[PDB]
């Protein structure tokens, strides 16, 4: 009498996950004003001191 | 199969395989520019420039 036996079971499992994200906001900006009241002219030659 | 001698005989064949793969990729841009400028001859010393 003979009688043989054999069992072989394999198992697998890989995961991966990646994530990647970036953000960028930007504001440079300049504001001027004069107000201007009167504008004079020095005589250059024949000048008092 | 077994007759005058007996013979045996046992085989047995199995495969998996499962493959994955996943890409995503999102991307926002905005841009937005305004100048204000304004110039006035009036001729007031302070009431031009108000
Ligand atoms: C024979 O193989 C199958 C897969 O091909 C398996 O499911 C089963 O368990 C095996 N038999 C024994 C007794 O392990
Ligand atoms: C093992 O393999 C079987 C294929 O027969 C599959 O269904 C099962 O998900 C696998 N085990 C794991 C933990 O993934």
């Amino acid at each position: 009498k003979g009688s043989f036996r054999f069992s072989y079971s394999k198992n697998e499992t890989y995961q991966l996950f990646l994530s990647y994200s970036s953000k960028k906001e930007k504001m440079f900006l300049h504001v001027k004003g004069e107000i201007h009241l009167g504008r004079f002219v020095m005589r250059n030659r024949d000048v008092v001191l | 199969y077994e007759d005058k001698i007996n013979v045996g005989g046992g085989l047995s064949g199995d495969h998996c395989k499962k493959f994955g793969g996943g890409k995503t990729e999102r991307a926002r841009k905005a841009m937005a520019v305004e100048d204000i400028i304004s110039r006035v001859r009036g001729g007031s010393s302070g009431w031009s420039g108000g």
